[PDB]
């Protein structure tokens, strides 16, 4: 038979799998209703915790390049899921762990990933089978599909209040029609030090972070709400201009009349009726004069300045009232009003904005969050932003499955039997393929501290019979139905990470050598 | 003694914020089961 000379790459192919093995496992402590957040020091001096696997992999200053595609493998799934980041790359490893099983039994990597290619298409066909179509006007089951997700980072411990908080939120921002894939950024976070995560908060309204500019006005009713773009100051032109002093009058003149244009475009603005200011930066420039404060703040007017141009669409998206760059524009026929709006006092003196009620309801919509440790506040957001995320994904399809491991046991024992059936190596990469799978349950009874072995091939057992409704329960300890647990997941969460994975691994097999490079 | 007869008197949301803050950050650094630490570039 033909002879292998070279085994560089058979050597090179193991380094990556040993380093692939050894960061899955490192992750693999923090999963499901039992995972365990970790917290990494930046050399920088930052500090940070987190339960979610992709923010502890871009945490991750990996040196070894594998795992760095792994690390890049999660962000398209926390870009696609989540969640499961955290099940996903342990997915991976456990492939690769097989795919080692496979390297000592010599069968050449190609043929694997198109055994892995067929053996993907019978799990994706079968979970297609085992999922539950459901409407997206459930709002239970989204919130059912919400705290399943949400029973795994730390925001368990208001997660009973937090939950509803996300759903609605959707609800209020979503068509529930067009059943499309509405973009998260419309839903605005706030990263509030202090308070408690139980007093984090939702907004059906606008708050901006930034602080007042007027010292008087500090609560403001029935508000007629103006952002305006162009500066009020000293006209300066875009071109090089200035004021020349020649003779006696000009002083008083110029100094009077700069005020008179102050005054009018204070006057205008008055008699357009609108009492709230918000103001842009105009960093290349003068901004808001102090004067025209003096005088607005005369006129009794709300004023905000520095408003980032990155918000400005959010925001007119939020309140409904395009902006202004020039006077005659400015009109109270653009003029947005609010039934109410003023800014808040917590923190003791950390002050906020808020803007509550809005006559044109936008789409858009904010979310407070309160709570001691800033560390924790931070991390509760990528809970609550995956916890958007998730249910993005269930907007984009209308089907839903249990968490909590029953579908990949499913699928392996799935797998097993079609392994049977399929002749050849492949069966035995396929046999492997669905031992990887193995791995999930094992870890949830690893941190459900129960004994893996005899618990999931009892799963096994079961699910013989005991189809995916049924698993292995964290609260009594033991194996029952995850659907009367109301632990469910979308479909295409595992989907996603399922084919993602597929793909890697394919892409991992052909490598063969890297090269230190200039 | 009676700290009632004593005046000895506190504010409740002292004590109150206090079991509430406490409770947040030993439930924060509870969770915690391993540091990885960075040397600076």
């Amino acid at each position: 038979g033909a002879y292998q000379d070279r085994d560089k790459p058979a050597q090179i192919r193991f380094s990556n799998i040993s380093a692939a093995k050894a960061v899955a496992d490192a992750i693999r402590t923090s999963l499901g209703p039992k995972g365990m957040d970790k917290m990494i020091q930046d050399g920088k001096g930052d500090v940070t915790i987190t339960n979610d696997g992709a923010t502890i992999l871009k945490q991750m200053q990996v040196l070894h390049p594998a795992a760095r595609m792994l690390v890049e493998l999660s962000k398209a799934q926390d870009i696609e899921a989540g969640d499961g980041t955290t099940s996903v790359v342990i997915i991976a490893g456990s492939l690769l762990d097989s795919c080692t099983k496979l390297l000592q039994k010599g069968i050449h990597p190609t043929i694997i990933s198109e055994s892995f290619q067929k053996a993907l298409e019978k799990g994706i066909e079968i979970l297609t089978d085992m999922s539950r179509p459901v409407e997206l006007s459930d709002r239970e089951t989204l919130l059912n599909s919400a705290t399943t997700s949400l029973n795994s980072k730390v925001v368990s411990q208001y997660s009973s209040l937090l939950s509803p908080m996300s759903v609605n939120a959707v609800m209020k921002v979503i068509d529930p029609a067009t059943a499309t894939s509405v973009d998260l950024r419309d839903i605005k976070i706030v990263k509030k030090l202090g308070g408690t995560i139980d007093d984090c908060e939702l907004v059906e309204g606008l708050v901006l972070t930034q602080k007042v500019s007027n010292s008087g006005i500090t609560r403001v009713e029935k508000a007629k709400i103006g952002l305006i773009q162009f500066c009020l100051s000293a006209p300066k032109t875009d071109m090089d201009n200035q004021i020349v002093v020649s003779d006696y009058a000009q002083m008083d003149r110029v100094l009077r009349e700069e005020r008179a244009y102050i005054l009018n475009l204070v006057k205008q603005i008055k008699k357009t009726g609108c009492n709230v200011l918000l103001i842009q930066k105009s960093i290349l420039r003068d901004a808001l004069s102090d004067l025209a404060l003096h005088f607005l703040n005369k006129m009794k007017i709300m004023v905000i300045k520095d408003i980032e141009r990155e918000d400005i669409e959010f925001i007119c998206k939020t309140i409904g009232t395009k902006p202004v760059a020039h006077i005659d524009q400015f009109t109270a026929d653009m003029l947005g009003s609010a039934e109410l709006a003023e800014e808040v006092n917590l923190n003791g003196s950390g002050k906020l904005l808020k803007i509550t009620g809005c006559a044109s309801p936008g789409k858009t919509v904010t979310i407070v969050v309160r709570g001691s440790n800033k560390l924790v506040i931070e991390e509760a957001e990528r809970s609550i932003h995956d916890a958007l995320c998730v249910i993005r994904c269930l907007v984009k399809k209308r089907a839903l499955i249990a968490g909590g491991g029953a579908p990949e046991i499913e699928l392996a024992l799935r797998l097993t039997e079609y392994s049977r059936t399929l002749s050849g190596m492949e069966s035995y990469c396929v046999r492997a393929f669905a031992d990887a799978m193995e791995v999930i349950p094992s870890t949830l009874a690893e941190n459900a501290g129960l004994n893996p072995i005899s618990t999931v091939t009892e799963l096994r057992n079961r699910h013989a019979q005991g189809e995916k409704t049924a698993g292995i329960n964290v609260r009594k300890g033991g194996i029952s139905n995850i659907l009367e647990e109301l632990v469910v997941q979308p479909l295409l969460v595992s989907v996603s990470a399922l084919t993602l994975a597929t793909e890697t691994v394919r892409s991992i097999l052909k490598i063969d050598d890297v090269v230190n490079t200039r | 003694r009676d700290n009632k007869q004593a005046g000895v008197f506190e504010p409740t949301i002292v004590k109150v914020k206090s079991l509430k803050f406490a409770t947040e950050a030993a439930i924060t650094i509870l969770r915690i089961d391993d540091l990885i630490k960075l040397h600076p570039e």
